[PDB]
């Protein structure tokens, strides 16, 4: 029997390796849910210093 | 550094045990980690447990 | 006044412990993980927040 093990470990650094997924624009000054490398949550986005 | 596509491994009958011990293989299409390791080799079937 | 903020203080930061699951943020165990296994990890954290 072959035998493959897949070992990734997961969100502590600069993702790089994910994703058939089509980024949309960017949007700002609103409430809404975003997602930003597999970072999921809500709220509004800010320009910040 | 590529764009992993699981679905093509999850969909295909040819493996007789695909298996995930942290992650759910139905959400791995949206997920994003730093990188990935695949350990190889071939045993007898009875050692599989 | 020292004593009140003090005790507030430290409910917060038990915002931050794992209580035995996977992760302290409920968006990743949601994310992550599927329903019938996601039910026995909210559990424990919502055990340790009462």
């Amino acid at each position: 029997y072959r035998v493959v093990v897949l070992s990734f470990e997961l969100l502590h650094a600069p993702a790089t390796v994910c994703g058939p997924k089509k980024s949309t624009n960017l949007v700002k000054n609103k409430c809404v849910n975003f997602n930003f490398n597999g970072l999921t949550g809500t709220g509004v986005l800010t320009e910040s210093n | 550094n590529c764009v992993a596509d699981y679905s093509v491994l999850y969909n295909s009958a040819s493996f007789s045990t695909f298996k995930c011990y942290g992650v759910s293989p139905t959400k791995l299409n949206d997920l994003c980690f730093t990188n990935v390791y695949a350990d190889s080799f071939v045993i007898r079937g009875d050692e599989v447990r | 006044v020292n004593q009140n903020a003090q005790a507030l203080n430290t409910l917060v930061k038990q915002l931050s412990s794992n209580f035995g699951a996977i992760s302290s943020v409920l968006n990743d165990i949601l994310s992550r993980l599927d329903p019938p296994e996601a039910e026995v990890q909210i559990d424990r954290l919502i055990t340790g927040r009462l």
